């Protein structure tokens, strides 16, 4: 099995270290197709995409929103990038209408004859998917962390006052399954101080977590950082800024497009979003904000 | 009269009443309004300024979409070149949509003009004394710059015509103005007002038919308003008439003693405008 000696640190007021050393997570969010080969996990096309990744100065990865492939684990090991590996996207509600999404899967039971192997079968498939994961990953150098969910109540029917429970339970899980690396994940209800975001950080943080924060800006990563001083966070969603290659006879995404692109200059994102240098600027600025994982690194399918 | 297409030679209305009772014919409408052809001419005719002129008006409820929504954008110049751009809505940056330089003739009398004979060019050989592009619809702004066999600008003070058309807002305001705001007090001479009707920001409201007042007072008489609408039957001896396409005229002749006119025009909804005529007697 493959090994590397190295250890990690998050601290509430300056951040993230490796080795001793403080170190700013400069990360993108990618998905895992290689674009014209689909969803074909070939290793030089990952490795490609770190090569081009680590040119443009990034240290760090969020396997947004899964595990990733070993070959991602393997290069990230040897190209000497951080990973923050994310296991699942929803819980157990669906979103966006994808009625067969893993939200429907999420809090079922394994059959007693279903001899498939990898994790723990005793509970949910939940619990099934996350120790395997961890199983295949436990001794890789580049995961510093573990990612258990991204806006999970985001698109969604229904009330969510079950979800700090199940986020305890996730939280849980993740302690005995490994002891070595934090667990976090990405919610974007922190921004609009939910009850249950607020209930479900502190449970993170009680167990040596990391509160990941989507799309929150300058003034709201104050908030958090005064509201909330146990807590160590970082930007684990940011920017989205949306722009096409080589697309200049305009410098905004202010009016609707005609020609079905975008803008090259960085003034085009999303509403809920930012530009890329707002979203650097607010980072960069706060030493209790361990980095960010700008979504995306690379366009996908 | 002659109304032609709806023309008739004996007794009866032609088609529903109101009927057509003024020609088609002019380059310029009964109220001295010039249209569109107006400017084609100029190209033509005057050397004395210069012309650069863009049709349509630019608003989704008057134009015409042909393939690919495609509307047909027609100019009008005198320029050995022209760039057309489109300034997209609440944007202050525009983008070069297309490029078209004229060829110069010359008659053996010494006479000259110029046609397009450029790839893309009419078929029909008289079409190519004007420049046409086919252009996708898009709220926003279609301007024009005119360039000399120098490729040196010809700059918008030197230039007639509407070098840009823009979609405009509803109806917001009169705007009026005096041809002369001094006249003889001699019970003859007149003073021309053209009223528009324009948005908050001064655009021409390009199908707008608000019906506007006319209220005269002082040294003069209000004795003509006019749209040059040939199915208009409405008086021309009233003090109101409707706009047509944005434009109503009102005419007051002065009378034998000095003073001033002052004439407001009010629409409903509307933000009026003023005007004041001056009168200067006679030794
Ligand atoms: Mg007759
Ligand atoms: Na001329």
């Amino acid at each position: 099995t493959e090994y590397g000696f190295r250890w990690t640190g998050f601290d509430a007021t300056s951040g993230f270290s490796l080795n001793g050393e403080k170190v700013k997570l400069k990360g993108v969010s990618m998905h895992h197709d290689q674009g014209s080969l689909g969803a074909v996990a070939n290793r030089r096309a990952i490795e490609r995409q770190v090569e081009i990744l680590q040119k443009m100065g990034v240290n760090s990865i969020r396997t947004t929103h899964n595990p990733a492939a070993k070959a991602l684990i393997d290069v990230c090991n040897e190209k000497g990038v951080l990973v923050v590996e994310e296991v699942f996207d929803m819980w157990n509600r669906s979103k966006n209408g994808n009625t067969e999404d893993y939200g429907k899967w999420f809090g079922q039971t394994i059959a007693g004859d279903n001899a498939v192997l990898g994790g723990d079968k005793d509970e949910t498939w939940a619990k099934f998917d996350l120790t395997s994961t961890i199983n295949r990953d436990r001794n890789a150098p580049s995961v510093i962390m573990w990612s258990l969910g991204n806006e999970m109540m985001e698109g969604i029917s229904g009330s969510v006052s079950d979800f700090p429970a199940t986020s305890a339970k996730l939280v849980a899980w993740t302690k005995a399954a490994d002891s070595t690396r934090p667990m976090t994940y990405g919610d974007n209800k922190i921004k609009a101080n939910w009850n249950e975001s607020n209930t479900m950080g502190d449970n993170l943080t009680a167990n040596g977590g990391v509160v990941g924060t989507n799309y929150s800006d300058g003034a709201n990563y104050d908030k958090i950082r005064t509201t909330h001083p146990s807590w160590a966070i970082y930007g684990s969603e940011t920017a989205s800024a949306i722009n096409s290659r080589g697309i200049y006879n305009r410098t905004t995404g202010g009016a609707q497009s005609s020609d079905k692109q975008l803008t090259s200059y960085d003034n085009s994102a999303v509403g809920w979003g930012a530009v890329a240098s707002s979203a650097w600027y607010d980072v960069v600025q706060r030493d209790f904000v361990a980095g960010t994982y700008v979504w995306t690194g690379f366009d996908y399918l | 009269g002659e109304p032609t297409p709806w023309n008739g030679t004996g007794s009866g209305a032609v088609g529903s009443w109101p009927s057509p009772k003024n020609s088609y014919f002019g380059i310029v409408d009964t109220a001295g309004f010039p249209k569109d052809t107006y400017y084609f001419y100029q190209s033509q005719w005057n050397d004395d300024v210069h012309t650069l002129h863009i049709l349509p008006a630019w608003n989704e409820n008057v134009v015409a979409k042909g393939s690919g929504n495609k509307v047909p954008v027609v100019v009008y110049t005198d320029a050995a070149k022209v760039k057309l751009y489109f300034t997209p809505k609440g944007s202050t940056e525009k983008r070069l949509i297309g490029e078209k330089s004229f060829t110069k003739k010359t008659t053996a009398a010494g006479y000259t003009y110029q046609v397009y004979e450029g790839t893309d060019k009419d078929s029909t050989a008289h079409k190519n004394m004007y420049l046409t592009w086919n252009v996708p619809w898009a709220e926003g702004t279609i301007s024009a710059e005119a360039y000399d066999e120098n490729n040196r600008l010809i700059p918008e003070g030197s230039t007639e015509g509407n070098a840009s058309v823009t979609t405009t807002g509803k109806a917001a305001k009169l705007k009026a103005d005096a041809d002369r705001k001094t006249i003889t007090a001699d019970g003859k001479d007149l003073s021309y007002i053209e009223v528009d009707v324009t948005d908050a920001n001064g655009h021409i409201v390009p199908d707008a038919a608000n019906r506007v007042t006319f209220d005269v007072k002082g040294a003069g008489k209000l004795v003509g308003v006019d749209n040059g609408s040939s199915p208009d039957h409405d008086s021309y001896q009233a003090d109101n008439r409707k706009a047509f396409s944005g434009k109503v005229l009102a005419i007051v002749q002065s009378t034998k003693e000095a003073g001033e006119i002052t004439v407001t025009a009010k629409a409903d909804g509307l933000q009026s405008s003023t005007v004041k005529i001056a009168t200067t007697a006679v030794p």
